[PDB]
Order: structure tokens, then C-alpha cells, then sequence
RNA sequence: UGUAACGGGGCUAAACCAUGCACCGAAGCUGCGGCAGCGACGCUUAUGCGUUGUUGGGUAGGGGAGCGUUCUGUAAGCCUGCGAAGGUGUGCUGUGAGGCAUGCUGGAGGUAUCAGAAGUGCGAAUGCUGACAUAAGUAACGAUAAAGCGGGUGAAAAGCCC
RNA sequence: CCCGGCGAGGGGAGUGAAAAAGAACCUGAAACCGUGUACGUACAAGCAGUGGGAGCACGCUUAGGCGUGUGACUGCGUACC
């Protein structure tokens, strides 16, 4: 029973364009360039769900940075006098709570120094 | 209103009718047949009198007196090209592609 | 296929793939690779798997209620209208009639009937004892039945 | 000499945007019979800078 | 409205041997 | 105000009236939901840094919504390798409204 | 809750000077390297310039340690075949002074468009007046 | 029972393996033939 | 071919040696969810249950379970001119192949469920056929014997007629 | 009927359920080539994407903010067979 692809194909390669909107010349009309950007994209896709936390983590750690030396310490001193005071607050909020509020963020600095000494 | 003209099948690719196409968007009728007369090309020949045509269109069967047209659109597609056969040297053959254009004016006084 | 056994060009020296014949699967109006052949599709099935299933089936009818035992069922003419009256007097619509005897009466009746079959004792099948709503089948029927399944 | 990659429809477009013809920028009036016409060229009716100079 | 194709093609170059 | 806590292995900071996405909580869509496991909270000018989890931590949430958020294709491709693997995942969430912090 | 990003409209960038006389040269382009960037606040961005203007007052009298002074060399090629010029620290401090401080810093920062849009902040003077006064540029200790 | 309600009986039909049909099926691309083999080439192999 | 024997800058420590206490640093580990494979249990077990413990990189290759296309019975049924198939969007949905529904074009088919049979899935083979690009408005327009003008016809004449 | 060369072609009118069936006539996809609109682009280096991300445009909502298009800038990253 002679079987006509046409048409499961045709679908195969509409479906296939539809990820590769947006992309430059050729890779958003034809299937060839368009397949092998679809694939490429979703290998960095998986390698960047790891590397969005990692570049994340390094942005906070430059704020947290930032504002703990803008009060007289560093940033290597200023966690191990939290981890002495059994303070759990996380990096994240940390460079949130040094830019958006500073006055809290100046009262940790006292409970860190004050561990250390 | 917009009234349309077309030269199907005109005897011109439409890379060299997009040069002249282009020299006449958005300017004014009495403007552009000064333009397309004092061109010297034969596709402004065809693009004139399908802009002429256009104009004999808008006056007579659609409304509008004169002066107040101008032009609004004068894209220009490609048309059914023939394929004609060249002979060449060491027995080569070439595939002389002869192509056509679709001349297109749309005109609208407003 | 209908062609010639000539090379269409030289295997080295021009600037294309190689060919051999006309008649290749990957040219446009050439053969089919694996072309079909006239084929004997029917299976093998023992007696008793034939037997098997046929008791199977007619222990279900009796289970669901589709199966009608009567003692006799005739026409006087080879009348459409006098059958469909008949059945209408039953209550069947979708039916498949077994009698022990083949009467032609009855088949003259059914034969313009699409939706009602009739069969002889020995002429059973198991695709039309499924495929028809209810089967009605004969008291004397039930004998040549029983002893020709033992 | 022969191509290594196909070139794009960008940059063929892009290379023709210095393709495109200049238009005439003013006609001249004569100034006898008013009608326009090139600079330095004769109307086509045969008049010039005001005076018939064709017989016809 | 009857165009068709041809090629025979021929075999030339230079020498490899070094 | 606002106030710090953690609830899923990772911290939040919530102000009365937000609304904020969670990891999925086995709590029926229509109840209220006690959180004494708070961190810091922060009144304005005074704060009451937990070391850790402040004693009189308490925040109260309302369960709004439970979810699946975006779909997200995992493809993975050896090149030259004859291999290829696609995978879809749509994570659950749990969306709550802070109701009240009280110290 | 998405993390907090620098606007590049409502950054705020301030106007320090900074006289370098007599410091050394690398540990002094470190720190406007570092306040360029904006690595001093807790706004800092990555792909944003949150970094404060800097203007440099006295570059002929930074200073070098060990026998810098005549042992390292400054390369640059002009893209021309024998291209290849050099100069020494004392030469490039007389000829052309400004030119000793300007490369150490831009090839401190990242390279890329933001990296050459720090450098503009930077307005290096060889002596001891600069003509920003409208900007009342405030005293850095380095 | 109809005869649009019967089933085989669970095991009493394996599916086939019909290779070189995707990367996803796993005999694909070489049939599990191996690389360039008699058993790779056509009509190829050795006799009893 | 150009510094080119610190990645670069720069460094007299921002080098080296010896002690410490910090921090950064992976898809490792730990948290908090989800899916799946497997093992002995508790009840119950073709089903499944706070299960629990543990496992899930992968070529050749072996095993298992599925999706979708044409066509056969179910089907003189079902859906459909109050709009079929196909085409083109959007939304939703599943671990995947996919599915569902809708706006629009299109105009008449289509076809549940579960069974069966295959010319059952294409990106490559200097694959085949057709269409369309690229180079490209580039080369070339076929002997360097040579053309010129007036008038005529014509919508239009360097090329036609005189 | 009108433009045009007593053309080609087209625009009306009319036929027809439909000319979104006009004889290059069912449907009419894709490559490819255009016109319009929104955004981006003339100090800027590389498989051209991906993660983050301002600004602009636009659709809902009522200021909870979401959605769409584009995408400066940034981390990482050398097609497939
Ligand atoms: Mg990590
Ligand atoms: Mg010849
Ligand atoms: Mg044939
Ligand atoms: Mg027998
Ligand atoms: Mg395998
Ligand atoms: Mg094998
Ligand atoms: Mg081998
Ligand atoms: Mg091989
Ligand atoms: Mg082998
Ligand atoms: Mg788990
Ligand atoms: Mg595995
Ligand atoms: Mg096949
Ligand atoms: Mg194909
Ligand atoms: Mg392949
Ligand atoms: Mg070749
Ligand atoms: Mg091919
Ligand atoms: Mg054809
Ligand atoms: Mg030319
Ligand atoms: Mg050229
Ligand atoms: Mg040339
Ligand atoms: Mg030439
Ligand atoms: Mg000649
Ligand atoms: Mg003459
Ligand atoms: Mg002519
Ligand atoms: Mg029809
Ligand atoms: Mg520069
Ligand atoms: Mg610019
Ligand atoms: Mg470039
Ligand atoms: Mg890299
Ligand atoms: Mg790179």
C-alpha cells in the first residue's frame, strides 16, 4: 500500500522552523540550517540551565562584595563571621537586601565583626 | 480610492524594474510622468504607461478628477521566465534564462 | 521495466554521480526495489482450532442472550414485504438466519435485505456469527450442529 | 576564480545600494511657449531659450 | 518551447609525478 | 516591611500582600499555611536577624494556585556519534499570598 | 522575585581626581581600574557601566620599582612590515606622558564595548591643573 | 464481544525490527550489521 | 610575517620558602520537588498501596515499550455544505514520537474504538526529476571590410524602404 | 465602456454560489523574490546562537503586573555528515 510522506514530513519541517524564528539569513528559512540550529540551540540550552546559576552566584558574590568593603571589611571575613554566628541568611538575598536596604545590611556587618573578635 | 494597475508578462526582470520602481514611490503624478519621461530606460516606458493606465483607470471608471493623485505603491514582482537554449563552446549548453516582471501601480489621491 | 541495459554515462570523467542503469529505484520512473508478486495470503488452521472457536463463540451467544431457538421458520411466497414482516414480529432487525435445510423461499426473501443473512446448517462461519447483532437459528438445526462439533 | 560560499541575499541587496539612478532635479520653462524641458536642450516642439529655432 | 540538454565531456590536465 | 524565610531549600523575601512562587506544597488550593521556619525579619529601621530562625518568627500564607510552569525542552546531542535525546519538563509550583508576619 | 539590575538612565556616576605622584603605577591603575568598572558598588552590574569618572592629575611623576625604568619595554606594531617600534619608560614619560598610564588601564579592564566605554571615563592630565572644575571633582586617595 | 472488542493475548505477538528507520529506534543507520563487514554488504556472508 | 620562553596587564611581592585561618571554585556532594528501572519485604498482590533500599553518560550491539502515515473489517455506523480533506495561524496538552481545539483559506469528504496488513517515517548516497537561487546586471553580443546623410512609412527608425 | 500601438496587458461592467473559479482557469505549500509597518544597525571583530538584559513598540489588566515583537549590552560557546 504505496504511502505518501508528503504530508507527516511537511509537518516535521513546519514544526521544526518554528523554534528557529528569529534567527539570521538562512537559519530561519531553510530546514537543513534551521535543523542543525534548533539541535545547537538546545545543546546550549542544557549547558546553560548549569551556567545561568553559576554566572548568577558570581554577579551576587560581586555585589555582596561590594557593599561589605564599602562598610571596612572583605568579603572572605565577612562570611566565616557569619557562619560563627550561626547566621543561614543566603547570597542572594544578601546582595538584594545590601542594595535595596542598606541600613539592615550595615546592622550585619556589627553581628559579623563581632563574632570574628 | 485606490485604483491598481497591472503589466503582467512585461519583457523586463524585475531587477532592473525595481531601480526605476523605486525612483518614483511617494511622489506626485504630474511629478512622476516628468520623471518616467525623462528617464532613459525602456522599463520607465512600461512603468509609464501602466502609471498612465492607472491614471485613465482612477478618472474614468473609479472617481477622482486630477491633480490631488499620487502614487502609493509600485512594487514590482517577478514573472514566468522562459527557458531558452544557448549554445556554447566544447559542446557546453547554457540554460538562458529569459525573465519577465509584473508591473504593478497603485494610485491614491490621498 | 521497460528500458535499456546502457550505462547512461561513463563511471569517471564526468562531474556526476555514478550511474549504471535507467532502471534504478532511485531514479525518477525507475523499478521498484522490492516489487510485490501475486500472494497466498491464507493461514493454516488446524480442525479442532476451528472447532475451538466455534464452540467458543456459541457458548458466548447463549451467554449474551443473542442466540433465538425456534421451531420453525418459513415464508409461504418469495416475498420481501412477507419477511420483513415476520421479523418485524420478532423484534429483529440485524439478523442472521440458520436453517437446517436451505429453503428457497427464504433465501429469495433475504437476498435484497442487506441487514438479514441466510445460511444453511453446515455453512456457519464465525465472522458472520460475530458480525450480525442476533442469530436465529433452528430447533433441527441445534441437531446436525451438535454432531458435526461433537 | 570560483565562489567558496553563496553569497547572501543581504549582502546582494546591500552591494546594489549604490545601483540606484539619480532623477533630473528641475526642468527649465521656455520662455516663450512654457513648456519643460532638459537644461541646454531644445523643447520637443523645437523651441529653445524662448525662440523657434525648428521649423517645426 | 523545445529546449533540451547535452554534455560528452573530456579528459586533459597536466602531470602529479614530482 | 518584609521578612526572610526559607521554605524549599531556598530563601524568599516577601512584604504583606505579595504574591510569591514556591516549589509545590501537598496543601489543597483553598486553605492557609503556617510557616515558623523564619529567618529575618525587618520592620523598616529594626530587624530581628534569626541565628538562626528568629524565636518569634511567624509567617502566614494563603495557598492560591497549584501548577506546572513553563515547558522546558532538554535536548541532548553527541555530534559524529550517532546519538540524540529530547526530553520535556514541566516543573510544579505552589503560588501563595502572604497574609501576615507578627513577631 | 528577579534580581535587582542597574538601570543604565538613573546610574548615578560621580567625579573623583586622583594625583599620582610618586605611587606605583601598577597598584594605582588597579584601583581605577576596579572604580571604572564599578566593582566598588553594590549596583555593580556586569553588562551595565555603573563605574564613576576619574581624572588622573600628574601622570609624569608616577613611579616604578626595581630597574623598570630602562628594562621595560613598551611594544606596539604598526601593521606595516617592519613596523616594530619601541620605548623605553623614561622616553614615553618625556615624548609623550599621558600614553604610560592610559595603556596599563585599558588593557586592565575587560576588553569589548563596555571596556573602551570605561576608558573614556578616564581623563588622564600630564600636569598638576585639569580644566573640569565645572564638575568639582572630589579628592581619592588611592 | 464484538469483532471490533477482540485482542490477541498479551505476548502471542513480538513487534519486528524494522532497522534503519531513525536514530530513536536503535537499529538505525546500520541495521546492526556492524561497520563495513560481509554481513554489511549486500547479498553478503560466508557459506555453512 | 609581530612584542610572542607569565594568557595579558601589571607586580619588588601581585615571586619563592615555611606555618596558619578565610573565601572562590563542577552537571561531584547536600537540600526541596518530579519521572523511570530493579531488588526483598508490610498488607494486598494479573491491580496496587507513608512502600522501602538502591539505580538512570554512552558508539558497535542486545533487550523492552510506544507514536504517527496508506489501506481492511468494525462501518448501509460515526462526523460533515450550520463546512470535510489539505493549507496557514493561535492556544492548550503529554517524558517523547505527538495529541486536542480553535480563527482564516479551501471547498467535499472524512472517520472513533480495537483488531489486521504494509511500497510505514529521509538531510546527507559527486542520489533521481522538477522548481528556484548564487556568481550577476559581471563575461559575452561570432572575424578591425566602415560607415554617413536626407526624405518616407510608422506608436516608436543607428539597423527597414528610397 | 476606458488606457494602450485598430497591440500585449490591465481597469470597470456583466455572467456565476464563487472569477478568493477568466481559459498561464480546482486547491495552491516550500525554497526563492518583493511592498508596508514595529524595533535594532555606520569605533565595530569570529558557526551568528543560548543565559541574563535595558530601552522602544504593542496587546490585556488596573497601577498586581503579565503577554507579544524587537533587542543595545553581557557570560558561555569553533556547523552537520
Ligand atoms: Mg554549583
Ligand atoms: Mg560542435
Ligand atoms: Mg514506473
Ligand atoms: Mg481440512
Ligand atoms: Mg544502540
Ligand atoms: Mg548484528
Ligand atoms: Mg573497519
Ligand atoms: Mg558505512
Ligand atoms: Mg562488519
Ligand atoms: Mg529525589
Ligand atoms: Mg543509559
Ligand atoms: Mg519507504
Ligand atoms: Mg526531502
Ligand atoms: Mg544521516
Ligand atoms: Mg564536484
Ligand atoms: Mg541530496
Ligand atoms: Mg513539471
Ligand atoms: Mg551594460
Ligand atoms: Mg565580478
Ligand atoms: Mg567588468
Ligand atoms: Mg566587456
Ligand atoms: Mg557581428
Ligand atoms: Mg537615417
Ligand atoms: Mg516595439
Ligand atoms: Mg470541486
Ligand atoms: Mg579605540
Ligand atoms: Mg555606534
Ligand atoms: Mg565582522
Ligand atoms: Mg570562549
Ligand atoms: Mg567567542
Amino acid at each position: 500500500a504505496r504511502v505518501k510522506r508528503g504530508v507527516i514530513a511537511r509537518a516535521r519541517h513546519k514544526k521544526i522552523l518554528k523554534q528557529a524564528k528569529g534567527y539570521y539569513g538562512a537559519r530561519s528559512r531553510v530546514y537543513r540550517v534551521a535543523f542543525q540550529a534548533v539541535i545547537k540551540a538546545g545543546q546550549y540550552a542544557y549547558r546553560d540551565r548549569r551556567q545561568r546559576k553559576r554566572q548568577f552566584r558570581q554577579l551576587w558574590i560581586a555585589r555582596i562584595n561590594a557593599a561589605a568593603r564599602q562598610n571596612g571589611i572583605s568579603y572572605s571575613k565577612f562570611i566565616n563571621g557569619l557562619k560563627k554566628a550561626s547566621v543561614e541568611i543566603d547570597r542572594k538575598i544578601l546582595a538584594d537586601i545590601a542594595v535595596f536596604d542598606k541600613v539592615a545590611f550595615t546592622a550585619l556587618v556589627e553581628k559579623a565583626k563581632a563574632a570574628l573578635a | 480610492m485606490e485604483t491598481i494597475a497591472k503589466h503582467r508578462h512585461a519583457r523586463s526582470s524585475a531587477q532592473k524594474v525595481r531601480l526605476v520602481a523605486d525612483l518614483i514611490r511617494g511622489k506626485k503624478v504630474s511629478q512622476a510622468l516628468d520623471i518616467l519621461t525623462y528617464t532613459n530606460k525602456k522599463a520607465a516606458v512600461l512603468v509609464k504607461k501602466v502609471l498612465e493606465s492607472a491614471i485613465a483607470n482612477a478618472e474614468h471608471n473609479d472617481g477622482a478628477d486630477i491633480d490631488d493623485l499620487k502614487v502609493t505603491k509600485i512594487f514590482v514582482d517577478e514573472g514566468p521566465s522562459m527557458k531558452r537554449i544557448m549554445p556554447r563552446a566544447k559542446g557546453r549548453a547554457d540554460r538562458i534564462l529569459k525573465r519577465t516582471s509584473h508591473i504593478t501601480v497603485v494610485v491614491s489621491d490621498r | 521495466v521497460t528500458g535499456s541495459g546502457k550505462k547512461p554515462w561513463r563511471q569517471k570523467g564526468t562531474g556526476r554521480a555514478r550511474s549504471g542503469s535507467i532502471k534504478s529505484p532511485i531514479w525518477r520512473s525507475g523499478g521498484v526495489t522490492f516489487a510485490a508478486r501475486p500472494q497466498d495470503h491464507s493461514q493454516k488452521v488446524n480442525k479442532k482450532m476451528y472447532r475451538g472457536a466455534l464452540k467458543s463463540i456459541l457458548s458466548e451467544l447463549v451467554r449474551q442472550d443473542r442466540l433465538i431457538v425456534v421451531e420453525k421458520f418459513s415464508v409461504e411466497a418469495p416475498k420481501t414485504k412477507l419477511l420483513a414482516q415476520k421479523l418485524k414480529d420478532m423484534a429483529l432487525e440485524d439478523v442472521l438466519i440458520i436453517t437446517g435445510e436451505l429453503d428457497e423461499n427464504l433465501f429469495l426473501a433475504a437476498r435484497n435485505l442487506h441487514k438479514v443473512d441466510v445460511r444453511d446448517a453446515t455453512g456457519i462461519d464465525p465472522v458472520s456469527l460475530i458480525a450480525f447483532d442476533k442469530v436465529v437459528m433452528t430447533a433441527d438445526a441445534v441437531k446436525q450442529v451438535e454432531e458435526m462439533l461433537a | 576564480a570560483v565562489q567558496q560560499n553563496k553569497p547572501t541575499r543581504s549582502k546582494r541587496g546591500m552591494r546594489r545600494s549604490h545601483d540606484a539612478l539619480t532623477a533630473v532635479t528641475s526642468l527649465s520653462v521656455d520662455k516663450t511657449s512654457g513648456e519643460k524641458h532638459l537644461r541646454h536642450h531644445i523643447t520637443a516642439d523645437g523651441y529653445y531659450r524662448g525662440r523657434k529655432v525648428i521649423a517645426k | 518551447x523545445x529546449x533540451x540538454x547535452x554534455x560528452x565531456x573530456x579528459x586533459x590536465x597536466t602531470a602529479s609525478f614530482v | 516591611m518584609y521578612a526572610v524565610f526559607q521554605s524549599g531549600g531556598k530563601q524568599h523575601r516577601v512584604s504583606e500582600g505579595q504574591t510569591v512562587r514556591l516549589e509545590k506544597l501537598d496543601i489543597a488550593t483553598g486553605e492557609t499555611v503556617e510557616f515558623a521556619e523564619v529567618l529575618m525579619i525587618a520592620n523598616g529601621e529594626e530587624v530581628k536577624i534569626g541565628v538562626p530562625f528568629v524565636d518569634g518568627g511567624v509567617i502566614k500564607a494563603e495557598v492560591v494556585a497549584h501548577g506546572r510552569g513553563e515547558k522546558v525542552k532538554i535536548v541532548k546531542f553527541r555530534r559524529r556519534k550517532h546519538y540524540r535525546k529530547q526530553q520535556g519538563h514541566r516543573q510544579w509550583f505552589t503560588d501563595v499570598k502572604i497574609t501576615g508576619i507578627s513577631a | 522575585m528577579k534580581t535587582f539590575t542597574a538601570k543604565p538612565e538613573t546610574v548615578k556616576r560621580d567625579w573623583y581626581v586622583v594625583d599620582a605622584t610618586g605611587k606605583t603605577l601598577g597598584r594605582l591603575a588597579t584601583e581605577l581600574a576596579r572604580r571604572l568598572r564599578g566593582k566598588h558598588k553594590a549596583e555593580y552590574t556586569p553588562h551595565v557601566d555603573t563605574g564613576d569618572y576619574i581624572i588622573v592629575l600628574n601622570a609624569d611623576k608616577v613611579a616604578v620599582t626595581g630597574n623598570k625604568r630602562t628594562d621595560k619595554v613598551y611594544y606596539h606594531h604598526t601593521g606595516h612590515i617592519g613596523g616594530i617600534k619601541q620605548a623605553t619608560f623614561e622616553e614615553m614619560i618625556a615624548r609623550r606622558p599621558e600614553r604610560v598610564i592610559e595603556i596599563a588601564v585599558k588593557g586592565m579592564l575587560p576588553k569589548g564595548p563596555l571596556g573602551r566605554a570605561m576608558f573614556r571615563k578616564l581623563k588622564v592630565y600630564a600636569g598638576n591643573e585639569h580644566n573640569h572644575a565645572a564638575q568639582q571633582p572630589q579628592v581619592l586617595d588611592i | 464481544m464484538r469483532l471490533n472488542t477482540l485482542s490477541p493475548a498479551e505476548g502471542s505477538k513480538k513487534a519486528g525490527k524494522r532497522l534503519g528507520r531513525g536514530i530513536g529506534s536503535g537499529l538505525g543507520k546500520t541495521g546492526g550489521r556492524g561497520h563495513k563487514g560481509q554481513k554489511s554488504r549486500s547479498g553478503g556472508g560466508v557459506r555453512r
